[PDB]
Parts: structure tokens; C-alpha cells; sequence
């Protein structure tokens, strides 16, 4: 699943939402105006958890 | 709120409790959270559908998942692991 | 089984129809004349519901550690 | 494989992502400020296969 | 590694870290104090790529068949 | 604009031939839009990285991909179906 957060308001509650992600294990997506600015945001665990698969698949 | 666990969720709890007290420490912070009220608040509670129907769900980390249900006063703990 | 509507009606009454999914608590498909143009809308709770359930389907090992457990909850 | 959209964007651009459902096969949540109106929308070609796999598990 | 940008400087400047992410195609970690806050920054494209990648690697049978059939079209 | 299979993607596009006509007609129209241009169009083009960095993937629904990758002025296939 995926989320879409403002970027203000991503910006104004980033620790919140630092905490959000790494207690619910969701990535969100924050959005700008100019859509190639789009980006990400994940928790560090949930991040290693997939490097860790992609390494283990060599 | 008495605290149920199955064979299987003990099994699963004291393998935690050997390996990584840091997830030791999240299934406990879960744990009394879900005390305060099994039906709200971290670790995003979700109930399961179908089959699993009276089952609840909450993330330990990505990868695991604290499978519980409530039968009147008490929790029951069925998995803290996903795989092994 | 699942509450057909028309993708006119759909956009006509567009944020009341996802204030319907969600109160109801039910799948709900808009159709359109291809057969294959058509969609479901759901509210983001039963999704989560259904993804966290098909997590567990998908894993055996861990359905029949489930399943076994909650029956001997039960019993 | 999830996007999100906001509900502003979503309801200006209806028809375009009506489309683009049945063609990227990717569900879409539309996030809004009252979490009780949040949907996800999916292909039918979708539901029918995840309907298809928890009839698998019975 | 990963480039860790501090959280205050992430939260000030982050309309130009939304623009380095998409530019350089590289992951960035924001770290505060609570290191159980940890988050990893992505660029959008980046993360359709990665979870198509992802998709493959979780698949043993299709893993393999892809990797043998680069292989053939090498040669 | 040259087209090449691979032993195995042949025989998923032998499979599709046989076993559903709607999914053919999906897998041409994909096909047809990789020759105009394989990086973009419809069916969500997205390129595979690590271990496979090369090749492509375009979606015929939702359980199948298409992947493929260049080969100067070739498009070689890899698989028209993700598991068997």
C-alpha cells in the first residue's frame, strides 16, 4: 500500500511521520507540483528488509 | 485482561527472546499497547477476513506480523513469527 | 454479487460514493461497456483487511500456525 | 505494486486514471483529509485473482 | 553506503532534496536523534523500479528464467 | 526493428496462444507498442536493476510480465509468464 502526503505538510510533521514509518512499516509518497520531484519516503528497516531479499536472490 | 498464549506464539516468543532484544522490545511495547486496548493504536491493528475471521494482525517489523484475537477477557497471542 | 454502477453516475457522485464503500464496508464495481474497462472501488480499510489476510493465506507454514492456533483458542 | 494520489488530483484527472487502471494493473489509493472517504481502486482483472487466491487457501 | 543527511537540514531544504533524489537516482537516509527513526528517502521512479526488481528476485522460477535468458541474448 | 525469443519465452507466448485468447491479444498489442518505442507506452514500462540491470518489464496483468531487453536494434524476450 502507499500513502500521499503534501509536502508542507510532510515538511511541518517530518518527525511524526519519521515515526508513522517506522511503526507502520508504509511507505508514503510526498508530492510537489512539478511531478518529477516526487519521492518515497520508507522506514531504515524496511529498506534493509529489501536490499536484504535482493542479495539474497544472488 | 488476561494474557493467552498457544504453544506455537510462546515458541515464537522465547525465539525473540534469545535472538534480538530489540524486536524482543517492539512485541512488548505491542504487547502493552494492545493491553491499553487490543483494537487501536501502534503498529497499525488490522482485522483478518475470511478463514481468519476473529484473528488480528499488527507489525512487529516489514517482514513479521503479531497475530492475536480477543475472547471476552483476555488476549491471545497466536504468532510472533513469520517465518523460520 | 458485487454493487454495479455506471462510471456516469460514478463521477456524478463521486466523493459520496467513496463515503459509501466506506460506511458499507463493501466492494463496489463500476462498469463501462467494455467488459474489461471496468473497475472496482473499495474503501482503504477492507483493502488493508484483505492484503494482511492474503499475506497469511500466501504463507502455509504460517496459515496452518494460525489456523491450529485458533482453534485451540477456541476449544 | 501501490500508487497514491491525493483526492483533488484524482478528481480532476477521473477519466485519465479510470484508464490507466486497467493498463499499468496497478491499485491506486486516493488519500483525502478525512481517512474515512480513503478508497483504493483497482482493475476488476486484479480482484478476481486475489479473490482467486484466498479461494485458494479455503 | 548511503549519503545521511541530518534531519533539520533534510526538513529546511527539503524541496531541494525532493530534486537531488530524482537527479542522482540515488537513496538518501535522514537520521535524527532516535536512531529508530531512521528513514530512507527515494525517488519515485526509483521505487517502481526497485519493487519491479523486487518482484522478480521473490520469484525463484521466474529469477531464474530471466538470468538464463540474459545470458543467451549476451552472447 | 528485429525481434529474438529465448527458448523459454517462446514457450510462455506458446502457452498464452493456447490457453486464453484475451491474454494473446494483450501480449501483441504490447509487443506492437515495444517496436514503436521499448522504454515507453503503455502496460507501465519499467526497467530491472541489480542482478538484472538490462532488461524491462511491462505488465499483461496482474500476476503475468512481460521483460525483455535491447539488443542494438533487437528487443529479446525473456518471459510472457511469471510463474507456472
Amino acid at each position: 500500500h502507499m500513502e500521499a502526503v503534501l509536502y508542507s505538510t510532510f515538511r511541518n510533521h517530518l518527525k511524526d511521520y519519521m515515526k508513522k514509518v517506522n511503526d507502520e512499516f508504509e511507505p508514503l509518497t510526498v508530492v510537489n507540483k512539478n511531478p518529477d520531484e516526487d519521492i518515497v519516503v520508507l522506514s531504515k528497516s524496511e529498506w534493509d528488509s529489501i536490499q536484504e531479499t535482493l542479495r539474497i536472490a544472488q | 485482561m488476561l494474557l493467552k498464549f498457544t504453544e506455537d506464539a510462546w515458541a515464537d516468543y522465547c525465539y525473540w527472546q534469545n535472538q534480538d532484544k530489540k524486536t524482543l522490545k517492539r512485541i512488548n511495547k505491542l504487547i502493552k499497547d494492545i493491553q491499553r486496548d487490543p483494537f487501536t493504536g501502534i503498529g497499525k491493528p488490522e482485522p483478518l477476513k475470511y478463514d481468519y475471521q476473529g484473528a488480528w494482525s499488527r507489525r512487529i517489523d516489514a517482514e513479521n506480523r503479531l497475530i492475536y484475537m480477543m475472547d471476552g477477557d483476555s488476549v491471545a497471542f497466536l504468532s510472533f513469527k513469520d517465518h523460520y
